[PDB]
């Protein structure tokens, strides 16, 4: 049951397994689960050690404290250490910022295994570091001083999903610091991440994204290390056409270059890939698309100056004429890229209302909805930069497709209507109210 | 008919035929707390649903003015039974 | 019916008035300036009142009637 | 007729108060809740001065309050429990001084209930988890965590409820980092409720109650439950976990209990009495408050008794478990609500009533020869510890906190012969007790004061550095003579290095670092800090007439408008400018803009002549000898200045009316507030810059909370005025009045009532004024107390007693101690009163003076007379002489209430008014608890009946008698022939009493029962009065109702009372007990408004509204900000004034005047529906507070 997908499975599960505990005593729970400490199947001991995490939420961590002691410097076998340090980890998982009064006590329990002659022992106790500094957000870093010289050490030295481990548990143990430990460790570390930029694994790749991700966002890592360190070889090698067809790659991308732009500054960030906005490539399109939306709704268009405007307007333009899917995404990028530049997109509209117009004349009603759409959404900014003649005739062209059979279309093209009439006015509106 | 144990932080919920309702006195006029719900009301599969009927909720149930100005709303959890 | 304090057509006299005079006592000691009135009136602290009045919650009509 | 709320002085008794780093930062603030205002206040530990940072209205009684902070944290959250049946967590944030809402949890129905939770409050000591509960049935425990984001964030509420069951006190344990446990203090009263013969009610024991909570099995568990050998007050929370031994400290009657589970026994230590203590022996002492401190090696308890010792308290426990129990003797301090020990060695006893204190720990309390008493030692159960209470020792008193709980009694009066009448006020309980006079304005304290012969007109305080802030030689000039004093350590009136010399100067200011500008009658030099006088030539031959000179500026302009100019030359020459114009005519007034070091000019510059015309333009080049913006005020401009923040421009013209408007190149928003002419110079109050305008109402515009308030100062009449330092005032004023040069600061920033007070010996019930001496009667009584002759009595009983009670050999050294017991005297306001009784009282008579302190006359009554009622009247039978009449209750015990008469003492007012002479005393039935003059007789309530009485020779003569009244008499008001009384539970009645056939007859009565605490007139036909829950109710007799009433047995009233009724027009609930109304003017040629003021301390005010437009505007704004800015508890606003009676024909203006305190967007959102910009709603908000009293 611990292991179920449902949710409420699992918490069922734990709440029955603590009842049993606090009603059979923490030695008969030991006594019971030691012979499966070093069994050779890897799902029992992962359900001992959840066990034994609930067990310690229970009874309270100190009760539990002695057994992972003795089990994590078992000379016997690597697979006791093993389970204790994936106790530690469950442990951690399940009770949040409850750990951190014995944070201190668990760290100095499993710290030795870093430096194990067994890769799995450092695997898990990197995952364990990971886990309970996850835990321990935004506290508790002064705990973490004696693991700090281990996996700093470790990182020099090892390679593939144990440095993956070691780089995660140091990219969640980074936003703990404070400003000057933060900046000197990430610039410590920022070599091997570069280096690890080009790896072709794909887990690994993302695990070092959001170590980035979670780095760029500490306090202390200025924006000009940023800027001259970080971010040429991050979109030399992060922004290319094969990340995009996965999802979770293209959503893990996105949001660290969000974070990205938030701490560094959005024009350095939108400058930097604008002209991505005309690829060929629709769904590398679709990506740099909602990078802009995210950064831009974040942070404005104040940043943004001219030549840049005229690169965002060519870009959103070109993404838009040469649309083949009903794609939301280009419906509300385009509409709020359109309402954030506010009167400054006055010179670029004509061409703009012709594409609109283009697509309102489209031979499938989807694209003439999403049209409509569009027209709702920028009628405002439209109003602001004075072109009532052009809204005029969309509310001709409009009025003329009123006549449209499919109902959602014909419902958007109402909106449109409406707000035409909203920014133009019932007097100098064509055609008229009368009609 | 009504479950009336203590409330928690759980949102109770509408569906889309009773959506804007006020779920003690049916009135349609000038909703204004937003109402909370028991925890076992709201455990397990029970997460989101009408706190009228049951099926999917789409909205978020309130009371209406007329039940906040009676405190009405600190009757405790509003879901029939 | 389950709130204390309610009644019925059943209800005695003496159950009322100690209903009564249980809700003036959590009352007095809820109205910080009903409790510093009677803080005035006697010559005693506001926790001597606080523990006179958690006394009195005991019994404060006295004994109940038999019937 | 339609009313409207305010509140001059809010409430400052304190309620709870609580400790901890609210502001984030490593300094400890308290949080204090003075009823329906939660205050945040900073103890400086530098100054060791309380600085009140925070003030909101929560508008609904805060029972409980208690802050927690999270495992790992730096800042601590305020748990508030209220009246609103919701559990409120807030957060201090120190950028936008504040108040936030972060959590608002509801549980229960609104109101002080008895099983709705929010009375009594716990936090677990790692804050995982508070526990709310009620009185009666109901616990809840809800479990605070944290995200990822640092935010909070509260579970479902958690049951841990047991119907029938009373609960006395909850707090949290310090079990460690273990299962969060509660510890209750229960009873059991089920087995009472259905046992007739009350042997249950002998026999229910209290119950110590540890709830265990399991956090990961996410219920509560009753884990253990004791019973006690007596009944306990409170309990203590033992530092526990690592820190020291866990378990609870249950303070008891003349007892504390160390109480813990496992092998602990319970460690039991006797509350010590003071040695030879003059109490009855029958009482016992419980601990008020406590305080614990949790310090880094060795925690202490503060605990106080109910006389006011604090006991310091250590465990010595030589293992897990507490071995001994020792107690010693602190100090000893008034009466604390709530104890707060600060680290740096502070402690903020907020007392009950009166002023609160702030005094810093200078000693613990160990390597000394006091005793310290421990529970290891043998007793035979039959004697406690006994301990010699000396004054302060291990405390060292830094501050006061001025109080005005509790207000007794209220009058406004112009006694002082001054313009605006003054607040007479009695205040205090027992010995602590005294009458505060409040005056509008803010304390002026003196410094250094000078006399000099000819009268000044024109002085300035002129240094020659501009970083030094005291003037190095300050022009104190005259018309015609020059009398200029340089200052350094010490003032000596020497005027050498000024230019002027002994020629007179209308102008002497500072033009530059080391150069100053004077422009006297005989000519302009720019005098440097050595003798650079170098005179320049005005333009023509006329005198200097009106400076505009700043520190980078300086205009001259002589008669017709010859605005001679100047900027600041780097060579530092006396030169003008070519650009001199003569204009139509001189300017009145002339002043520039801020010229700070960082910038090269000022910005703006005014002339407004006498001709009622000014002219605003920019000081910079670009715009000289040319205005911009223009001003046609209705009277001329005397003068004119320019404020740094949002900068103002005042101008205060040559009536008593200075006009603010914004800063601006055009004319802003011209607020206009009243105030000889207005010589309005600037000053440096506390840093920020201010203006101060002479007149013959003085006024300083002062910024508290970013407020334009033009309060008065409490100082002499000054004709001029400037800025000035110096050591004795860093940042004060340097005047002259009429020959008379002074140094005057202020100390208090807001201070809208500087109080004086005068103390008394008991509590102040009432008071009169004679109308021919203007002096105070007060009456003061005091229940449990004893008179000084019964005191005194019984000292020398007790002194007797105990020199028998020796009864051995070598009494020499009893008798050199009874003695030393009998000649000294702790004082009663220090060590409290040491008197009981429950059937005893102590009244007496103060003839008092309202200007000074002393007490004219002093009558000690007797034992157990207790004074209720007084008035002053004439006769008709005697002559002008003015008669005293005194109500006292003989031997009455309040609960159960049983009186054993009544008499009325009659004094005649000899000398004048300064004495009180025995003439008579007329024995009563009843307490006669009301007296009212009445048409040259007068009117007693004697009970529940009232009596015309006429004043005999030997007696009082009883003319005339009614008892229809229902219960008791507790108000008799009179105007015309109408007499209104009040019930002490039903409404006011109305008598209609005819000169001839000598009738009471009653005509008309109210259908609400009111327990009226007093009532007040507002004409013939309309009556105000207050309640015992803190209501106010305004009545009116319809019209057309026949007052010619005159058998009873046929005739009946409507609802068994008269065949009239009076109709309720206005019934608004206060939230604080009022005590006194009264229909006054506080500010001369304003309008008249109905005062009242509360038993917590604070002032309010009613005003009329004079026109429907703005009783619809004000009615909006209620309107709008009773949704959106939602009180801070939780309480619904229109619920809480709606809380016994429903509010009617009021707008309460404490909320709408949080509009001014809340965000601008929400501002403007919330003025954007009344079609006003929120300026002018701002405006309008101190229109109606101006337009009236303030
Ligand atoms: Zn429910
Ligand atoms: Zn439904
Ligand atoms: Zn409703």
């Amino acid at each position: 049951l611990l292991i179920d997908e449902d949710y409420y499975a699992r918490v069922e599960g734990r709440e029955i397994i603590s009842n049993l505990a606090k009603a059979a005593g923490l030695a008969t729970m030991i006594s019971t689960m030691r012979p499966d400490i070093d069994n050779m199947d890897e799902y029992v001991r992962n359900t001992t050690a959840r066990a034994f995490a609930v067990v310690a939420s229970a009874l309270g961590i100190p009760s539990l404290l002695p057994f992972l002691k003795a089990v994590c410097k078992s000379k016997k076998s690597w697979q006791a250490r093993h389970t204790g340090i994936k106790i530690v980890q469950q442990i951690a998982i399940l009770m949040g910022c409850a750990i951190l009064p014995h944070l201190r006590s668990l760290v100095e329990i499993i710290e030795h295994g870093l430096v194990d002659e067994q890769q799995k022992v450092r695997t898990i106790s990197a995952l364990a570091i990971a886990a309970l500094a996850e835990a321990a957000t935004p506290y508790g870093i002064e705990s973490f001083d004696s693991v700090l010289k281990p996996l700093w050490k470790g990182i020099r030295q090892h390679r593939g999903k144990g440095l993956a481990a070691f780089l995660k548990a140091i990219g969640y143990l980074i936003p703990l610091m404070d400003a000057e430990y933060a900046n000197y460790y990430t610039r410590e570390v920022m070599l091997i991440l570069i280096r690890e930029f080009q790896s072709p694994d794909e887990e690994m790749k993302k695990i070092v994204l959001k170590v980035v991700k979670q780095c760029c966002g500490t306090d202390g890592v200025e924006a000009n290390y940023i800027k001259t360190e970080i971010l040429p070889p991050f979109f030399k090698h992060f922004w290319q056409h094969r990340m995009a067809l996965d999802r979770r790659n293209y959503r893990q991308l996105v949001d660290t270059t969000v974070e990205l732009a938030n701490k560094v500054g959005a024009a350095e960030i939108i400058s930097r890939i604008v002209d991505d906005l005309k690829d060929e490539a629709e769904q590398y399109r679709k990506m740099v698309m909602e990078t802009i939306e995210k950064i831009m709704g974040n942070l404005g268009a104040a940043d943004i100056d001219h030549k840049l405007e005229e690169q965002l307007i060519d870009g959103i333009l070109y993404a838009f004429q040469e649309q083949t899917t009903e794609d939301s995404v280009m419906l509300n990028g385009f509409g709020t890229v359109v309402n954030a530049l506010g009167k400054r997109v006055k010179p670029y509209l004509p061409q703009i209302c012709g594409t609109v117009l283009w697509r309102l004349n489209n031979k499938s009603a989807k694209v003439r909805q999403q049209a409509a759409d569009l027209i709702s959404r920028t009628a405002v900014v439209m109003k602001t930069c004075q072109e009532e003649k052009l809204m005029g005739h969309l509310g001709v062209v409009l009025y003329e497709y009123l006549g449209e059979e499919y109902p959602e279309v014909l419902g958007s093209i109402l909106g449109a209507l409406k707000a035409i009439v909203n920014v133009i006015g019932m007097h100098k509106m064509t055609p008229p109210i009368k009609d | 008919i009504f479950c009336r144990k203590q409330a928690g932080v759980a949102i109770g919920r509408l569906c889309e035929k009773c959506d804007g309702k006020c779920v003690i006195c049916d009135s349609y006029v000038r909703p204004c707390t937003l109402v909370r719900i028991c925890d076992e009301c709201n455990y397990g599969s029970y997460q989101g649903r009408c706190v009228i009927c049951g099926g999917p909720g789409v909205s978020d149930a309130y009371y209406c003015k007329e039940c906040t100005i009676q405190e009405k709303d600190r009757d405790g959890c509003p879901k029939i039974v | 019916s389950k709130y204390i304090g309610t009644g019925h057509a059943d209800t005695t006299k003496w159950e009322w008035l100690v209903n009564q005079h249980r809700d003036s006592y959590c009352s007095y000691m809820g109205h910080f300036d009903l409790l510093n009135y009677f803080a005035i009136a006697e010559n005693e602290s506001k926790a001597r009142v606080r523990f006179n009045l958690m006394e009195k919650m005991l019994q404060p009509c006295g004994p109940p009637a038999d019937k | 007729m339609f009313l409207y709320n305010l509140t001059l002085q809010r409430a400052t008794g304190i309620s709870f108060a609580i400790h901890g780093n609210f502001s984030g930062t490593k300094q400890q603030e308290i949080v204090v809740s003075r009823g329906k205002i939660l205050e945040l206040l900073r103890p400086d530990p530098n100054t060791g001065k309380v600085h009140t940072l925070l003030t909101v209205e929560v508008f609904g009684v805060i029972r409980s309050l208690m802050a927690f902070r999270l495992t790992g944290g730096t800042k601590d959250y305020i748990v508030v429990g209220s009246d609103s049946g919701r559990i409120v967590i807030l957060e201090y944030q120190p950028s936008k001084n504040m108040f936030e809402k972060i959590h608002q949890e509801t549980f229960g129905k609104s109101g002080c209930r008895r099983i709705v939770p929010g009375q009594f409050l716990a936090v677990d000591p790692k804050g995982r988890a508070v526990m709310i509960s009620a009185i009666e049935k109901q616990k809840l425990v809800y479990i605070l965590n944290r995200d990822a984001a640092a935010r909070l964030t509260i579970s479902s509420p958690l049951e841990a409820h047991k119907a029938n069951t009373l609960v006395y006190h909850v707090v949290g344990v310090d079990v460690g980092f273990e299962n969060p446990m509660f510890a209750c203090l229960e009873m059991d009263y089920e087995e009472a409720d259905n046992d007739p013969t009350g042997e249950a009610a002998a026999n229910t024991q209290q119950t110590l109650t540890f709830y265990e909570l399991d956090l990961g099995l996410n219920h509560v568990v009753r884990k253990y439950s004791e019973p006690l050998e007596e009944h306990g007050n409170f309990l203590i929370t033992v530092p526990g976990g690592s820190d020291g031994p866990s378990g609870v400290l249950i303070c008891s009657e003349n007892y504390i209990t160390y109480k813990n589970f496992g092998d602990q026994p319970d460690i039991r230590c006797p509350i010590p009495r003071r040695r030879n203590d003059l109490d009855d022996p029958e009482r016992g002492m419980i601990f008020v408050c406590s305080a614990t401190h949790k310090t880094k090696s060795m925690f202490f308890f503060l605990a106080q008794t109910e006389q006011g010792d604090i006991f310091k308290i250590t465990l010595e426990t030589d293992e897990d478990m507490v071995t001994e129990i020792r107690l010693k003797y602190f100090d000893t301090v008034p009466v604390a609500a709530a104890m707060c020990v600060l680290k740096t060695g502070f402690l903020f006893v907020a007392s009950e009533f009166g002023n609160h204190y702030l005094y810093q720990i200078a000693h613990l309390g160990d390597d000394d020869e006091e005793p310290e008493f421990s529970s290891a030692m043998p007793l035979e159960e039959g004697d406690t510890f006994f301990f010699q209470p000396r004054p302060l020792k291990n405390l060292v008193l830094v501050d006061e906190l001025d109080s005005l709980s509790p207000i007794l009694f209220c009058q406004i009066a112009d006694l002082a012969n001054e313009d605006t009448p003054q607040l007479y006020v009695a205040c205090g309980r027992g010995p602590r007790s005294s009458l505060r006079v409040l005056r509008h304005g803010l304390e002026v304290s003196e410094m250094a004061v000078s006399e000099l012969p000819g009268n000044p007109n024109a002085v300035w305080t002129v240094r020659r550095h501009i970083e030094d802030e005291f003037d190095a030689y300050i022009i104190v000039s005259f018309v015609n003579a020059t009398l200029v004093l340089s200052i350094g350590e010490t003032v000596e009136e020497v005027t050498d290095s000024g230019f002027l010399g002994t020629t007179p100067t209308l102008s002497c200011s500072l033009l530059g670092d080391d150069a100053l500008v004077q422009v006297y009658p005989d000519g302009i030099r720019h005098i440097r800090a050595d003798k650079r006088v170098n005179e320049w030539k005005t333009p023509g031959k006329k005198t200097i007439v009106k400076c505009a000179v700043n520190q980078r500026q300086v205009v001259i302009a002589l008669t017709g408008g010859e605005l001679v100019y100047f900027e600041m030359d780097p060579s530092g020459q006396l030169n003008e400018y070519t650009e001199r114009k003569e204009m139509s005519a001189d300017v009145v007034c002339m002043s520039l803009a801020n010229v700070p070091p960082g910038e090269q000019r000022s910005r703006f510059l005014a002339v407004g002549l006498v001709d009622n015309t000014v002219r605003i333009i920019s000081l910079d080049p670009s715009d000289c000898l040319q205005p911009l913006s223009m001003q046609a005020l209705p009277a001329q401009p005397e003068s004119l200045c320019i404020v740094e923040m949002f900068l103002y421009l005042n101008i205060g013209l040559q009536n008593g009316v200075l006009l603010r408007t914004v800063l601006d190149p055009v004319t802003g928003d011209l607020s206009d507030t009243r105030t000889r002419p207005v010589k309005l110079f600037r000053v440096r109050m506390q840093g920020q810059e201010a203006v101060l305008a002479m007149s013959s109402r003085s006024w300083l515009s002062y910024s508290y909370q970013s407020r334009f308030h033009l309060t008065p100062l409490s100082y002499e009449t000054l004709e001029f005025a400037s800025g000035f330092a110096s050591e004795q005032c860093p940042e004060g004023i340097v005047a002259i009045s009429t020959n008379t040069l002074r140094i005057l600061a202020l100390e208090k920033l807001g201070a809208v009532f500087n109080q004086v007070a005068f103390p008394l010996q008991y509590t102040p019930r009432k008071f009169v004024i004679h109308p021919e001496s203007n002096n105070l009667i007060i009456i003061e009584t005091d229940h449990n107390a004893y008179t000084e002759a019964t005191k005194a009595q019984r000292k020398q009983q007790m002194a007797e007693e105990m020199v028998e009670a020796a009864g051995e050999d070598e009494r020499e050294l009893a008798a050199e101690m009874a003695a030393a017991f009998l000649n000294e005297n702790l004082p009663e306001s220090i060590f409290g009163a040491p008197k009981a009784g429950n059937g005893q009282w102590a009244s007496v008579i103060r003839v008092m003076n309202p200007i000074q302190g002393n007490t004219l006359d002093l009558v000690q009554l007797e034992q157990n007379e207790a004074a209720f009622s007084v008035a002053v009247c004439r006769f008709s039978n005697t002559g002008e002489d003015w008669y005293v009449l005194v109500g006292v209750a003989k031997d009455l015990i309040l609960n159960p209430r049983s009186v054993a008469g009544g008499f009325v003492y009659t004094y005649k007012l000899v000398n004048n008014g300064e004495k009180l002479e025995f003439l008579h005393k007329t024995p009563v039935e009843e307490v006669p608890a009301a007296i009212a003059p009445f048409q040259g007789r007068v009117l007693i309530g004697v009970g529940k009946l009232l009596r015309v009485y006429d004043l005999g020779k030997k007696k009082l003569l009883r003319k005339c008698e009614n008892k229809h009244i229902a219960n008791y008499i507790s108000g008799i008001q009179t105007i015309g022939h109408r007499v209104i009384v009040s019930d002490v539970q039903e409404s006011f009645i109305w008598v209609r009493y005819k000169r001839n056939e000598n009738q009471l007859i009653i005509f008309a009565d109210d259908t609400y029962p009111r327990w009226v605490t007093t009532a007040s007139l507002l004409d013939y036909d309309t009556v105000a009065g207050a309640d015992k829950f803190g209501n106010i109710c305004v009545v009116r007799l319809p019209p057309n109702t026949n007052d010619e009433v005159d058998k009873a047995l046929w005739d009946r009233g409507l609802l068994n009372g008269a065949s009239q009724k009076a109709e309720v027009i206005m019934n608004y609930h206060v939230g604080e007990t009022v005590l006194s109304l009264q229909k006054t003017t506080l500010i001369p040629g304003g309008s008249e408004s109905l005062v009242y003021t509360t038993l917590s301390g604070g002032i309010g005010i009613l005003v009329p509204f004079t026109s429907h437009e703005d009783h619809d505007f004000f009615q909006h704004v209620e309107m709008h900000l009773r949704s959106e800015h939602p009180p801070l508890c939780g309480r619904d606003h229109l619920s809480f004034r709606s809380y016994y009676f429903p509010v009617k024909n009021v707008i309460d203006g404490d909320l709408c005047e949080q509009f001014n305190s809340m965000e601008p967007n929400k501002q403007k959102n919330v003025s954007e529906e009344l079609d006003r910009t929120p300026p002018e709603v701002s405006k309008k908000l101190e229109d109606i507070r101006t337009r009236y009293a303030f």
